[PDB]
């Protein structure tokens, strides 16, 4: 009897159950039609939706930089980008006064003066809700290597580490007391040092002479405005509030440490240090900053008040804000209903180039004894 | 080192610690590539031929120093160790394979003694020089032994050496003159005597030495190759042959002409070892790119890096750009990817194992598959011509048979040949049913002749199926219908038939006895044993001479004398005293050998008719014999046989004299009649090479046989042809000629023989000759013995000869040597580009098999020599058509696509990395979450292109052998260019650019596109963005690009995909990541991304599936036209025969 007979099964003897995927011009006319189909109507359906929202975007930097002191002056029109369809209606963006002002805020002790810009700006028609406040921050690059890798994610747990585990650790030249003493600093990282130092005051809906009275604070709040899971990520600190200090640049508004008065921040409930702390990936990134869920911002000049803390036009960079409208899709992306519509224009110019060259021009039957190269 | 051997006292000239000079090797015998002891260092430095290897070592240990992104102890150094370890255990199999069979060889068993006292069965490994040995009948022999003694008086054994030399014949072998007394087992401890010899030589027929047998005083006899049992040769006709071991291990003529299995390399590996330079210079090159860019945008007093970092990884601009070159050197790992060696090795031995369990390669008599010895060159075998090839083992069985006849100028042939049926159905005749009918009308006459046989006396030795000469004219003829006359011509002939003989016979009782005949050669075995399957059955010579019984009654007959067989006489000779008084001389012969010794003046028309029945026959490809007789006078047989023994009596140059007084008695002749031997082929061989030569493969047969049989097999296989001129390069070792009138003589012939193909060797015309791929002219073929061979191979005539041998369509060499094998196919091998197989049986077959690309062995039973130094090991010759032509071209046209779509997958991958760094000032930040690119190449994209590689075939198992032209497509290396390999890498880049820039703009250029509005374009979420279309878009290119869209690739590419997804579902619902916290329910929830997902991968596949179904439909291939053709059908009729 032969036993080293190879099993003749139908995978050893490579038999598998199979399709041989040649090309006839049956096969790809029908791939090429299903694929110009759906993707012309995504295409269409990308295009309605990016339209649909509606936003807009201004520039403050020349606040600081060259803002009035006293009157409101316009912005000029390289600042204002407004997408609302509603044209032409009794306000229109494209025309936004804006002023500067030093004033003299409190904080926990010692009211310290920091410098004021106020923006009025008009929206033309309503936006219903969830209406978020985004800002912008150009050439602004966290995506470093060494930038990206340097806090210690068991502080922002919660947690008192050591004075020398945080010594050592990726965030080297942030992570011990800038004084003389050797206290740690709390967020021990150059990714916390550096957040956002801007202020957004909620729009001050000026008189619309519908309800004259002068105030109408679309009240948009900042809670809820992350994941919860970076409300898993993060909690209250375990540090004794004795050896812990903002790092440099919290100092402006620390100007005497971490106290029973100025307390260490809570980062479960700091929620605007949750949307910095998680890295962006471009140097023009947006971040989310406010929102409401509720109420319909209704067509009116409004007014907000930024504190302009933060310099920026010191590597010129630029800063922004914007207001826009959200849909199923996200915020106002023109490029993909042009790309999908590109794809699908592209696959429906093939397909008839196909069915053409493969049924009314020549046909080159198939498989005849003629094109072998051994035949020749 | 010419040694010397002393039997009962050493020599004092070589004393303690000065006796062990001489030192002999071990008769073990190392085919395995690797001991246990050198093992490592010799495999380290084998798997370090490829290149790529030193850069992957260099980059494991520049991650050591802690400056760079990754740490070194798993991330970097786990994938090296792990690959190097896997390979080297492959390896450490396969050789132990190979190992295992050495060891099996290396225990068989032999009688040995010189301190035993007895001949107890030991191995051959326990065989040193200098010890006695006794053999019995078939065993092979273990070293090269010189004789003492035999079975039989005067010492005549016979050898086999089918296995070192391709001589069929027994070669008589004797036994040295004072020494043949020892027929004991243990008389030889008084056996006090001493051995002289040479150095080792590759010459088979060239040996020397000498005896010194100690009232005897001083004794000398000189040894030349009749005393030398070889270690291939077969020992036979000898109960025992009581011999001495002179040479062992590697000393020996056999294993002389063998390195240790010098390990082969796929030719596929060079290519690749150029393409990953390529790669290594572009890394290079945009590593530079990147180190300057950072440098420059890290030297700036106005960047926002400046401010709020506060840093450089050193104290300058130039020292910040060098570290960051060598970092995004280690960034960018995979231009030369470290993953591409250990998947050619994973597909490699998957397509090794299928070729092993393929049944329609499955030799039953020997009950073993095409087992592969050498898994790495799996797909050579699809690029391969000159398909060398033995004759003695491999093309002929070796079994002769006796099919016609031509007596008295009549023909008996009723014969049909699988040769002839191919080459009448390959043209318009004679297509399918001729040969049915055919066969059957010689099934008829084969019974109706049976039933004549039987009609005359009654035959117990005849046996039906036990006879091929079947002629029913022959019976009616002997029977005595169609005349008186022809009756005593046919009689006469079947008598001398059995009369001119000398072979022994043998009764098997039981059953009615048949009768064994134990000849010197087969062709006169096939002789006598077609003598009695006509009457005139043969007995034993009992006292006088042969006894015959004659159709049922027995003749005793005197034989009185018998001059043997010679290669120099090409015929032998009997004289017997027949019962009708008179005394009859027979000579049977070659054809021109007996057309000499012939009367002249007589018998024209006779003589005439069987010349061109003989030359009928020759060019059937039978192998031919003449047969005459002459009626001796008794005065005249009595003075001639006082002349032979007194020739006899002349001590010195007595062979001379005796063939000179030989020479006068066989002068006046006549023809009785010519026989026709057929040395049978194996199987399909005549189809299988009309099928090899119809796919683009050349086949040079270069057996180590004389020049006539070679071509004999020549015309058998079809080979030769009846239209085709002969060019026969000869220089006759003319008897002391000067050396240099040699050489002269072979550059006139090769001159004359290159200006007729209307060309010289110019060295012009060679590099034209090293871009031409074209079947030659179909009329020539060259036949070349080894003395012009060796004569031709020498300086600058080699160049010439090449070009001869590439115009001349075949080429069959003769009684060429193992060293000479070696050296053509080394010839062929290197002074043109080209790949080459080697298909053998034995040793002269293990020097062609180790020197050319592919081994091929053949296990033909005669002891595997051969088939333990082979890439593969075949059992029949039928079975190279399967292999060559469905697991060659599959596997090469595998390997070509597998290699281009990785080139492809690592080059996408890392462009886009590249692209984002672009997007972030050069300094080398994933965006993969360090996760994805641990695991990318390892799970997400390895198994479908693994699994095109392994099991994805073009056509079929069965239109590849219907339509062979394919392969001309691997002939002339057109699956594996260098335009396919940067034609996919700039398919790489393209989709790079798209498959990152895409998802980028949709996820970028927008403030937090993620529907209810939260933070998605975060470094590492669009690290998911862009990583999961591409892991779609990789398996669809992947996809796209294979032929047989089957269960377990689809499954794959599905698995793949779905396991990406689970991977980050599951990996980002803990708070292990912390990057990746929760990123699955709030990066699928999202609709951008699966608009992505299904947008970049189109965008991505489309451009080459445009080019694919263009370039199927306005261009075609031949391998599309067939797989168009064999959809429908057209091919069915092959596939439901086959299977059924
Ligand atoms: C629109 C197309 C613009 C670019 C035209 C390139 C023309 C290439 C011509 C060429 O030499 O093709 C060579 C190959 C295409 O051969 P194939 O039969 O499909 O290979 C399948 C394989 N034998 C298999 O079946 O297994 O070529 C390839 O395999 C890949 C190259 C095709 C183009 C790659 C994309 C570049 C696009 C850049 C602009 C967008
Ligand atoms: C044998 C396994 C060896 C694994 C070693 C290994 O690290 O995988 C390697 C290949 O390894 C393979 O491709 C083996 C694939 C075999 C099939 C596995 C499929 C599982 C499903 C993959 O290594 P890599 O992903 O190319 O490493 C890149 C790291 N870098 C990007 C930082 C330079
Ligand atoms: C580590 C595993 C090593 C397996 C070694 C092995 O036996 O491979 C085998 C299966 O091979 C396979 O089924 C695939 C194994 C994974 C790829 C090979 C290892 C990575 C290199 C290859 O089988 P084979 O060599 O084709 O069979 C030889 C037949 N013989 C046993 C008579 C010689
Ligand atoms: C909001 O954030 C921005 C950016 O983080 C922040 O602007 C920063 O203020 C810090 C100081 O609080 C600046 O750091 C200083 O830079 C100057 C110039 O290089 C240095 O001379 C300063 O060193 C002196 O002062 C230190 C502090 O007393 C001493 O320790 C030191 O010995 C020196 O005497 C100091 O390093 C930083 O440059 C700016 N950033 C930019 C971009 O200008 C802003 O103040 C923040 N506002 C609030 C309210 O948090
Ligand atoms: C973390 O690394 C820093 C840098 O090496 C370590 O530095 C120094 O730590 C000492 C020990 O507390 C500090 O000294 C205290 O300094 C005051 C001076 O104001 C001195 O009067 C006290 O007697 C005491 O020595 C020192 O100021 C501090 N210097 C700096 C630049 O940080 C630090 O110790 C490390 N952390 C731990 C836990 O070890
Ligand atoms: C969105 O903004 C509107 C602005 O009116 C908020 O409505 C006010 O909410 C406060 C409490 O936060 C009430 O005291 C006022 O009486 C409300 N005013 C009106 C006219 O309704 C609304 O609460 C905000 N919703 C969200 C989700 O932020
Ligand atoms: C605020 O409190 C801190 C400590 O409680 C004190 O040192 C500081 O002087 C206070 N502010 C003012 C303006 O005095
Ligand atoms: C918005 O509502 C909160 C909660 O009552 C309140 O503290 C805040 O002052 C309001 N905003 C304005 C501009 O009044
Ligand atoms: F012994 Be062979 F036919 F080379
Ligand atoms: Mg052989």
């Amino acid at each position: 009897a032969p036993k080293n007979r190879p099993p003749n099964t139908a995978f050893r003897q490579q038999r598998m159950r199979a399709w041989q995927c040649v090309l006839t011009p049956k096969l790809i006319v029908t791939v090429f039609s299903i694929l110009a189909a759906i993707y012309l109507g995504f295409g269409a359906w990308l295009t309605y939706l990016a339209h649909t929202v509606r936003d807009l975007k201004i520039d403050y930097t020349d606040c600081l930089t060259s803002a009035p002191k006293d009157d409101f002056e316009t912005i000029p029109q390289n600042h204002i980008t407004a997408h609302f369809s509603a044209k032409d209606s009794t306000f229109d963006p494209y025309k936004a006064q804006w002023k500067t002002t030093e004033r003299e805020v409190q904080v926990a002790n010692y009211t310290d003066n920091r410098q004021f810009c106020i923006v009025r700006f008009n929206i033309p028609e309503d936006l219903q809700p969830t209406i978020s406040f985004f800002y912008y921050l150009e050439n602004f690059y966290q995506n470093h290597r060494r930038y990206v890798n340097s806090f210690n994610a068991k502080q922002l747990l919660g947690d008192a580490v050591d004075g020398k585990t945080i010594n050592d650790s990726t965030c080297d030249p942030i992570t011990h007391d800038p004084k003389g003493t050797g206290k740690i600093v709390y967020p021990c990282g150059l990714v916390a040092n550096s957040i956002f130092n801007d202020t957004f005051s909620s729009p001050l809906a000026l008189a619309v002479r519908n309800s004259s009275d002068s105030s109408r604070p679309y009240n948009m709040t900042t809670k809820g405005i992350a994941w919860p899971g970076l409300k898993d990520l993060y909690g209250k600190t375990s540090y004794s509030l004795d050896q812990i200090v903002p790092p440099p640049n919290w100092e402006r508004r620390y100007k005497y440490g971490y106290q029973e008065n100025n307390p260490p921040p809570d980062l479960k409930t700091d929620e605007l240090f949750q949307n910095w702390m998680m890295l962006a990936a471009a140097p023009n990134f947006y971040k989310l900053y406010q929102k409401n869920d509720t109420h319909p911002m209704l067509a009116g000049q409004y007014e907000i008040e930024i504190e302009s803390n933060f310099d920026v036009t010191v590597y010129k960079g630029r800063k922004a804000f914007v207001i826009t409208t959200l849909s199923t899709m996200g915020s106002r992306n023109i490029w993909p209903g042009i790309i999908f519509l590109i794809v699908g224009g592209i696959c429906l110019v093939l397909d008839i180039y196909f069915i053409l060259s493969f049924f009314i021009w020549r046909p080159r039957k198939l498989g005849d004894p003629s094109y072998l190269s051994w035949n020749q | 080192a010419p040694r010397k051997l002393y039997f009962n006292l050493p020599p004092e000239l070589k004393d303690e610690e000065g006796h062990p000079i001489q030192q002999f090797p071990r008769n073990k015998i190392r085919t395995a590539k690797y001991t246990p002891l050198s093992f490592i260092p010799k495999n380290l430095w084998f798997q370090f031929h490829n290149i790529a290897n030193i850069f992957f070592l260099f980059l494991v240990i520049l991650v050591i120093f802690p400056i760079f992104g990754g740490v070194n102890p798993g991330l970097n150094s786990v994938p090296l160790i792990v690959i190097i370890t896997v390979t080297a255990i492959k390896d450490a199999i396969e050789d132990y394979r190979r190992t295992i069979l050495d060891i099996e060889l290396n225990n068989a068993p032999v009688h040995r003694l010189s301190g035993k006292a007895r001949f107890h069965k030991d191995a051959w490994k326990n065989l040193v020089v200098g010890d006695f040995v006794r053999i019995y009948n078939d065993d092979e022999l273990p070293a090269d032994i010189i004789i003492l003694a035999t079975s039989d008086p005067d010492g005549a054994c016979y050898v086999e050496t089918k296995n070192l030399d391709g001589e069929t014949n027994l070669k008589v072998r004797q036994a040295l003159r004072c020494g043949r007394t020892l027929k004991h087992a243990r008389d030889c401890e008084r056996a006090q005597f001493v051995i002289e010899s040479e150095p080792p030589q590759p010459n088979l027929y060239k040996y020397n030495g000498a005896i010194r047998w100690k009232e005897p005083r001083e004794m000398s006899e000189p040894i030349g190759i009749d005393n030398l049992l070889l270690r291939g040769c077969h020992l036979r006709n000898t109960e025992w042959a009581l011999g001495v071991v002179v040479f062992t291990g590697h000393d020996t003529k056999i294993m002389m002409n063998a390195g240790i299995t010098p390990s082969k390399r796929a030719r596929i590996a060079r290519e690749l070892n150029f393409n990953v330079i390529c790669n290594f210079g572009i890394l290079l090159i945009m590593c530079l790119i990147a180190a300057i860019a950072n440098g420059i945008a890290w030297g700036k007093t106005d960047a926002s890096l400046a401010w709020f970092e506060y840093g450089s990884i050193g104290g300058t601009p130039a020292l910040t750009g060098f570290i960051t070159f060598w970092a995004a050197v280690i960034v960018f790992q995979n231009l030369v990817p470290i993953s591409l060696y250990i998947s050619l090795e994973i597909v490699r031995t998957l397509q090794a194992f299928f070729i092993y369990s393929d049944v329609g390669m499955y030799y039953e008599k020997i009950d073993q598959p095409c087992i592969p010895k050498s898994w790495n060159i799996s797909d050579d075998v699809g690029q391969i011509e000159y398909i060398f090839s033995d004759k003695t083992g491999t093309l002929t069985q070796n079994v002769m048979e006796f099919k016609k006849a031509t007596i008295n100028g009549q023909p008996y042939g009723e014969a049909y040949t699988e040769a002839q049926a191919g080459m009448d159905r390959r043209r318009g005749i004679n297509v399918e049913e001729e040969a049915k009918v055919i066969r059957e009308e010689i099934a008829a006459a084969k019974v109706r002749a049976i039933r004549g046989l039987r009609e005359l006396h009654d035959n117990p030795y005849l046996h039906d199926e036990d006879m091929t000469f079947i002629a029913p004219d022959f019976v009616e003829d002997l029977a005595g219908k169609n005349g008186p006359e022809q009756q005593q011509a046919t009689e006469h002939f079947m008598l001398a038939l059995a009369l001119c003989h000398t072979v022994v016979a043998e009764k098997q009782p039981g059953d009615p006895p048949k009768m064994i005949f134990k000849a010197q050669s087969p062709d006169e075995a096939a002789l006598v044993a077609t003598a009695r399957d006509m009457g005139f059955t043969v007995l034993g010579m009992s006292d006088g001479g042969i006894n015959v019984n004659v159709m049922g009654k027995d003749m005793h007959f005197p034989v009185l004398s018998i001059i043997e067989f010679n290669s120099s006489r090409k015929r032998m000779s009997t004289i017997v005293r027949m019962p009708d008084g008179r005394i009859l001389l027979f000579c049977k012969g070659a054809d021109s050998v007996i057309y000499s010794r012939l009367k002249k003046g007589e018998q024209a028309d006779m003589r005439r008719e069987t010349a061109q029945h003989l030359e009928m026959f020759a060019v059937e490809g039978l192998r031919t014999l003449c047969i005459a007789e002459r009626e001796l006078s008794e005065e005249e047989y009595r003075e001639w046989r006082r002349e032979h023994d007194l020739a006899a009596t002349a001590l010195e140059n007595r062979e001379e004299k005796l063939e000179e007084v030989a020479d006068k008695i066989e002068r006046d002749l006549t023809l009785l009649g010519g026989t026709a031997i057929e040395d049978r082929l194996q199987d399909g061989v005549p189809d299988t090479i009309a099928l090899l030569a119809d796919a683009g493969i050349k086949l040079w047969v270069l057996t180590g046989d004389k020049v006539e049989t070679a071509i004999n097999i020549g015309f058998s296989c079809n080979l030769l042809n009846n239209d085709m001129d002969l060019l026969r390069l000869q220089v006759n070792e003319s008897d002391a000629s000067t050396e240099d009138d040699y050489l002269q003589l072979a550059e006139e012939q090769l001159k004359t023989n290159l200006e007729r193909f209307n060309m010289t060797g110019d060295d012009e015309e060679l590099k034209r000759a090293r871009k031409d791929h074209n079947a030659p002219s179909p009329t020539y073929a060259l036949v070349i013995d080894g003395f012009t061979l060796r004569w031709v191979l020498s300086d600058s005539l080699k160049q010439k000869f090449l070009l001869l041998c590439k115009q001349c369509k075949s080429v069959l060499c003769c009684r060429v040597s193992p060293a000479q094998k070696a050296a053509v196919v080394s010839m062929v091998k290197n002074g043109l580009d080209v790949m080459t197989l080697s298909i053998g049986d034995g040793a002269n077959d293990v020097a062609m098999i180790q020197e050319a690309d592919v081994g091929v062995g053949i296990a033909g039973e005669e002891g595997r020599q051969a088939v333990m130094s082979s890439d593969f090991a075949i059992g029949q010759f039928r079975f190279l058509q399967r292999l060559v032509l469905v697991h060659g071209r599959w596997s090469y046209r595998r390997l070509a696509e597998t290699i281009s779509n990785f080139f492809y997958k690592n080059m996408i991958w890392t462009w886009s990395i590249f692209w984002y760094q672009c997007y972030c000032n050069f300094d080398i930040a994933y965006i993969f979450e360090y996760t994805y690119i641990l695991m990318f190449n390892l799970f997400f994209t390895s198994v479908p292109v693994i699994l095109m590689g392994v099991l994805d075939q073009d056509v079929s198992d069965t239109v590849s052998l219907a339509v062979p032209q394919l392969y001309r497509r691997g002939i002339e290396r057109k699956e594996w260019t260098q335009t396919k390999f940067w034609l996919y890498m700039i398919d790489g880049v393209y989709q790079s650019v798209m498959s990152f820039f895409i998802p980028f703009i949709f996820v970028v250029l927008t403030p937090t596109a993620a529907g209810n509005g939260l933070d998605v374009s975060e470094r590492t979420r669009l690290g998911a963005y862009i990583a999961h279309p591409a892991v779609i878009t990789i398996n669809g290119y992947i996809l796209i690009n294979t032929y047989r869209w089957d269960w377990l690739m689809l499954l794959s590419i599905v698995l793949s995909d779905v396991f990406i997804f689970f991977w980050t579902g599951v990996y980002t619902a803990t708070t292990y990541s912390a990057g990746f916290y929760q990123a699955a329910p709030q990066v699928y929830q999202e609709l951008t991304f699966w608009m992505c997902l299904i947008v970049t991968p189109a965008l991505c596949l489309l451009p080459r599936l445009v080019v694919k179904c263009i370039q199927k439909q306005r261009f075609p291939y031949d391998v599309d036209i067939i797989r168009e053709q064999a959809n429908r059908g057209d091919f069915a009729a092959a596939d439901a025969a086959a299977v059924a």
